[PDB]
């Protein structure tokens, strides 16, 4: 209802922002292609304008799904340059490599306990415990610790009293609580660890 | 050959243990990650259990070599004690399958699932004995700093267990003849306490208890939930934060 | 195009030198600025 | 056909054919519980009903491949398909309380739990070996009869058909043999390594 | 309630607490702006992925306010299971991967 | 005489096995016969047998 009198103006402002972005890129390349190529953040802006201009001038299936997020990525990059968000973004990108090891350890412990899971998975209490990657992601859903009472009723009443209804349930429940606590801790600890790097 | 046999066993244990144990447990973990894999077992089920029994025979040879080995200090390693327990369970299930006959239920019974999770323990042991090389020093240091504050977290989980048991006791005492079908026994009572502890449908508990005639159990439930929730998670978060923080204060 | 007009279209499209469509699902799409004049005909041999 | 395949895909929640797939003849797994359903086909009118009656099921022949089916004798049928044979010769075994006269065979209807295969020590399963890669295959010629177990019609249906079973299991003797020979050969090789390293 | 807030405007100890916590307004505003930017990015992405095709999933990744509220729910732990069951029937297998990536980014980072 | 197979087909009328892979394009066959561009000018119907 708004776009029927705005599509032409949307096209014009798309062209205007694309041409000012490529003019900025050319002005940055004027000082030297080596320094612009050897930079931490100018590479991202160059890739953004490169993908956008290839999708504009040449035919592309990029559609709105590429045109719009690329613009808001440029928005993020520009609003980072003004000072009072730059420190927090800087410490976020400093904190990511320390979060990488925590993520890898969590995934490895996840695999070595998902073997114990899939010993009692597959072809019974199925469709979330089978398919061997859907089982992994359902365990990830459960470790994210919200709304697993649908799962609790899914394996409910194996014998209605004890069966494996006690065993497998207490096993993956204590594994869920230990993994969730350890992961949430290790996350907040990596955060504060890299913020002590921020204020030194 | 007494101590002479022991020293021969030490040298040849180094050499042959390294070579043979590494190669055969690599192949064991290959066939065991091919085994679980609940798509390819239908492209199998006949070349799978035979190789499983073959490498279980290799593992009982490992335990035989360790039994004729140096002995008491072998039992002084907790991982080696886990090897001994895993192999006791393995020879138990192997002879249970071997004798056949029997008089109890079979054809994928609960005992079969017990043997399957025993196979999972064996697979985990294979995984842990292929990582003798290159555990990577970064995550080694991360795990070493993570395991520094063990008494604090054990005390906190002990307090969690005591508080959860007290809350389960008082709730089951207050839930008598109050449609207890969800928590009719001790296991379901502690599981429901875990669900209240883990932010899982306690609002649903409030809304289907409002359909009942008892109301004060709902303020009791929220006050218990909030005190245990805030206290425990603040305790563990703060404890582990400071636990890595003094290691941060060093090099 | 279902698997009911595959042989008929494959036979007809060579010797009429014109693409052949199936009705009951036809939709048009236009990118122009003018007056379009369309004629819709039935292929020969199926009516009088 | 469709009811049997869909029951197999709904009880065990998985299904897989043989290597050489035949459209007319599908394949059945050893691990899957076998509960056949049957149809009564009138060739003079268009109706095709479901056999809601009792029957007796037994295996009357067996072969390693096609055109290798050999007939069995009366005491052979007794040894192979009956709970009253003391020898380890049960091809299959079912848990049901209704049996025929002299308790010899099993009476089954469409409400039966199904068929679990055994093929014990005195069966073609025992001491079987593959002829090539992929699990071994067997063919069981088995009949469904209606002789003394129905009082609704005036003549019985003798459906003697053939079925394919792949994924045949191994004897405990075979597993014990391969385990013990692997242990003996590997301790021999490791002791050779130990002695020659000195 | 604003009158009650004027009541609590007293109690100089709470004033000292407010002074001790008042230097963080810029910081929490910066984190809120980061949250809003990430919310906007995944808002346009979710509308492009599930609202543009118009084969279902309306008022979850469709209308802008409903899409924003569903994304705010997904950035938290609440409502993820029912939303996941809602999205997997729209013939989009990679939607599950995108949603779990969005969870492991947004929820962990924000909290 | 060959319908004595002991395995049940989804449909009766054994000629269903005959006219199944060919009935997807019956109309085309008629187009070839009405206009006289087919075979010996013989139209073999499918519902006639």
């Amino acid at each position: 209802y708004l776009g029927q009198k705005h599509y032409e103006l949307f096209s014009t402002i798309d062209d205007i922002v694309l041409t000012i972005l490529i003019c900025e890129v050319l002005l940055g390349w004027l000082n030297g292609f080596w320094i612009f190529w050897k930079d931490g953040w100018n590479i991202l802006n160059f890739a953004i304008v490169f993908i956008l201009f290839m999708g504009f001038f040449i035919k592309q299936l990029d559609m709105v799904a590429i045109t719009y997020p690329l613009r808001v990525l440029r928005l993020v990059h520009v609003c980072m340059a003004v000072e009072p968000l730059a420190r927090i973004i800087k410490v976020i990108l400093q904190s990511m490599p320390d979060l990488a090891n925590v993520m890898a350890l969590i995934l490895f412990f996840m695999l070595v306990f998902s073997v114990f899971g899939v010993t009692l998975f597959g072809a019974f209490v199925p469709k979330h415990f089978q398919n061997m990657g859907v089982a992994l992601y359902t365990l990830f859903i459960c470790i994210t610790q919200d709304g697993w009472l649908d799962i609790y009723t899914d394996f409910q009443m194996d014998e209605r009293e004890y069966a494996m209804e006690v065993g497998g349930a207490i096993y993956f429940a204590v594994f869920i609580t230990l993994g969730a606590f350890i992961g949430l801790n290790l996350f907040v600890v990596v955060v504060t660890t890299n913020l002590e790097q921020m204020m030194k | 050959l007494l101590g002479l046999q022991q020293m021969i066993l030490s040298l040849t244990q180094s050499l042959g243990f390294e070579t043979f144990i590494f190669i055969v447990v690599c192949l064991n973990t290959v066939i065991l990650v091919a085994q679980t894999f609940t798509e390819l077992e239908i492209r199998g089920e006949w070349y799978f259990m035979v190789l499983d029994s073959i490498f279980l025979s290799i593992y009982v040879l490992e335990a035989v070599l360790k039994l004729i080995a140096l002995g008491l200090e072998y039992f002084y390693d907790p991982w080696n004690n886990l090897d001994f327990f895993i192999m006791v369970m393995a020879v138990l299930d192997f002879v249970l399958l071997q004798i056949n006959s029997l008089s109890y239920s079979f054809y994928n019974h609960s005992l079969f699932r017990i043997l399957k999770v025993f196979k999972s323990m064996r697979a985990l042991r294979a995984i842990r004995v292929l990582r003798r090389l290159s555990i990577l020093t970064s995550l080694h240091e991360v795990a070493g700093t993570l395991s520094g504050s063990l008494p604090s977290i054990t005390a906190i989980l002990t307090l969690m267990f005591t508080c959860l048991f007290l809350f389960s006791v008082v709730l089951r005492a207050l839930f008598q003849d109050s449609d207890p079908k969800r928590f009719q026994n001790i296991f379901t009572t502690l599981f429901t306490l875990f669900t209240m502890l883990t932010l899982d449908d306690w609002s649903l508990i409030y809304i289907d208890n409002r359909a009942q005639g008892a109301w004060y159990i709902i303020p009791i439930l929220m006050i218990y939930i909030v005190i245990q929730y805030f206290i425990f998670l603040n305790l563990v978060i703060a404890v582990l934060v400071d636990n890595f923080q003094m290691a941060l204060l060093k090099g | 195009e279902p698997e009911n007009v595959k042989k008929m279209k494959h036979y007809l499209e060579p010797l009429l030198k014109t693409p052949v469509y199936n009705p009951l699902g036809l939709n048009l799409t236009i990118q122009g600025s003018e007056l379009f004049h369309f004629k819709v005909s039935v292929v020969p041999g199926v009516s009088f | 056909v469709s009811y049997t395949i869909m029951h197999s895909e709904e009880i065990n929640k998985h299904y897989f054919d043989c290597v050489i797939k035949d459209a007319e003849m599908p394949c059945f797994l050893f691990r899957d519980l076998f509960q056949p359903f049957f149809l009564v086909q009138d060739l003079v009118t268009g109706d095709s009903g479901s056999f809601l009656g009792s029957y007796v099921l037994k295996v009357v022949g067996g072969g390693r491949t096609l055109n290798t089916i050999r007939d069995y004798t009366e005491e052979e049928i007794f040894r192979y398909n009956s709970p009253l044979d003391t020898t380890n010769s049960l091809i299959w075994k079912t848990k049901v309380e209704r049996t025929t006269e002299d308790k010899k065979f099993y009476i089954m209807s469409h409400e039966s739990p199904g068929v679990e295969w055994l093929c014990l020590e005195n069966s073609p399963c025992y001491d079987i070996i593959p002829q090539s890669i992929y699990p071994p295959e067997f063919f069981f010629k088995l009949l469904v009869s209606n002789r003394g177990v129905d009082n609704s019609t005036y003549c019985d249906y003798k459906l003697t058909f053939i079925v394919h079973i792949h994924g045949l299991p191994l004897s405990s003797k075979r597993t014990s043999f391969i385990v013990m020979v692997s242990t003996s050969f590997f301790i021999a090789l490791v002791v050779f390594y130990i002695l020659f390293c000195l | 309630s604003l009158r009650i807030l004027k009541l609590i405007s007293y109690s100089r100890g709470i004033r000292t607490l407010i002074i001790a916590v008042g230097e963080t307004v810029y910081t929490v505003a910066s984190v809120l702006t980061l949250l809003f930017l990430l919310m906007f990015v995944f808002a346009i992405l979710g509308f492009c992925l599930f609202g543009v095709t118009d084969r279902g999933d309306l008022e979850n990744w469709g209308n802008l306010a409903s899409a924003f509220f569903t994304l705010f729910s997904l950035a938290t732990v609440d409502g993820w299971t029912d939303l996941q069951e809602e999205l997997d029937k729209r013939k989009f297998t990679v939607s599950r991967a995108f949603t779990i990536l969005f969870i492991l980014l947004a929820s962990f980072i924000f909290l | 005489s060959k319908y004595d197979k002991p395995y049940a087909d989804p449909v009766h009328d054994p000629t269903w096995r005959w006219w199944q892979h060919k009935t997807k394009d019956k109309d085309y066959f008629f187009y070839l016969f009405s206009n006289r561009l087919a075979a010996e000018g013989i139209y073999i119907n499918m519902n006639a047998y």
